[PDB]
C-alpha cells in the first residue's frame, strides 16, 4: 500500500 | 552579521518547496537549523514586544522556547530584505517519525505509547505558553536516536490558543477533523486531538487511516494491523465524529493504554540502540 507524505 | 556567526551547511528534509539549512554555531559549534521563510510567502503576521512585525512562526516559537526540550527550540532570528531566517536549536542524531515509520513499519505498543506520550507532554507545553500548533504529524516531529526525546517542530502554521472558533486553516487535510471538512470551523483544542487521534493510528498500523475527506466524515475506522483493544478504543475515542465526544489531553493520559510509559532513555536503550 503506498504511504506518501502530504503537503499542508 | 548572519554568514559570519554560522557555518552553513547542506539542505535539510524530504524535499519540498521550503528551505532549512543544517548549520553549526561558530561561537559553541552548537548544531542549528537555520530555516529560510519568504516574506512574500506568510500567511499570519505578528508584532513582537518591540512592535515588530514579525512573522506568527517567529511570536509562537518565542513563546514555547524553553528548558522543556519537548518543542523546537528556536534560538534567534534575523530579517532580510525579502525573507526571515530562523535559527532552531537542531538534535542529532535524527530521523524524522515519518521516515521513522515508513522505515519500520506499524510500531510495537510500547514504543508507541512512549512516542504518542511525549508528544502529548509536548502539545500541552504549547498550549500552556498560548500556541496552537495546528499540523501535528509524524512529518513534523523529530526522533533523539540517542537519547530517545521526541521534538515538535514547525510551527508554520500554528496560531494564538484561544477559546473561540477558528474559521482558517492551513495544516495538513488528512490531519485535520470532520467538522473543518464539513464546515469550515473548528476549536483548537479539539481538533487537536483528532490530529493526535491520527497519529496515534500512524504509529500502530503504519499509516494514516485516511486519506479522503469522505474517509475523515464518515466516522468509521477500520484497523489494518493486529491493535489491542485498549489503544483502538483511544484512537476512536480522539477520532470521535462529535468534537465534545472527545477526550481532553488529561483524559488522554489517564486513559489506560497510557500507564507504564517508557523514560526517553530505556525507549532509546530498547528501541533505538
Ligand atoms: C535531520 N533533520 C533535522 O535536523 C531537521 C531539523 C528541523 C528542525 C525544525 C524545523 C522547523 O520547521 O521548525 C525544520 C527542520 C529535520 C526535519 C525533517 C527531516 N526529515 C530531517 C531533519
Amino acid at each position: 500500500r503506498k504511504r506518501r507524505r502530504h503537503p499542508s | 552579521p548572519l554568514e559570519s556567526q554560522y557555518q552553513v551547511g547542506p539542505l535539510l528534509g524530504s524535499g519540498g518547496f521550503g528551505s532549512v539549512y543544517s548549520g553549526i554555531r561558530v561561537s559553541d559549534n552548537l548544531p542549528v537549523a537555520i530555516k529560510h521563510v519568504e516574506k512574500d510567502r506568510i500567511s499570519d503576521w505578528g508584532e513582537l514586544p518591540n512592535g515588530t512585525r514579525v512573522p506568527m512562526e517567529v511570536v509562537l516559537l518565542k513563546k514555547v522556547s524553553s528548558g522543556f526540550s519537548g518543542v523546537i527550540r528556536l534560538l534567534d532570528w534575523f530579517e532580510r530584505p525579502d525573507s526571515f531566517v530562523l535559527i532552531l536549536e537542531r538534535p542529532e542524531p535524527v530521523q524524522d517519525l515519518f521516515d521513522f515509520i515508513t522505515e519500520r513499519g506499524a510500531l510495537q505498543e510500547e514504543l508507541a505509547r512512549s512516542f504518542f506520550w511525549q508528544v502529548l507532554e509536548a502539545v500541552r507545553h504549547c498550549h500552556n505558553c498560548g500556541v496552537l500548533h495546528r499540523d501535528i504529524k509524524d512529518e513534523n516531529i523529530l526522533i533523539d536516536l540517542n537519547r530517545g526525546e521526541l521534538k515538535l517542530i514547525d510551527f508554520g502554521s500554528g496560531a494564538l490558543l484561544k477559546d473561540t472558533v477558528y474559521t482558517d486553516f492551513d495544516g495538513t487535510r488528512v490531519y485535520s477533523p470532520p467538522e473543518w471538512i464539513r464546515y469550515h470551523r473548528y476549536h483548537g483544542r479539539s481538533a487537536a486531538v483528532w490530529s493526535l487521534g491520527i497519529l496515534l493510528y500512524d504509529m500502530v498500523c503504519g499509516d494514516i487511516p485516511f486519506e479522503h475527506d469522505e474517509e475523515i466524515i464518515g466516522g468509521q475506522v477500520f484497523f489494518r494491523q493486529r491493535v489491542s483493544s485498549e489503544c483502538q478504543h483511544l484512537i476512536r475515542w480522539c477520532l470521535a465524529l462529535r468534537p465534545s465526544d472527545r477526550p481532553t489531553f488529561e483524559e488522554i493520559q489517564n486513559h489506560p493504554w497510557m500507564q507504564d510509559v517508557l523514560l526517553p532513555q530505556e525507549t532509546a536503550e530498547i528501541h533505538l540502540h
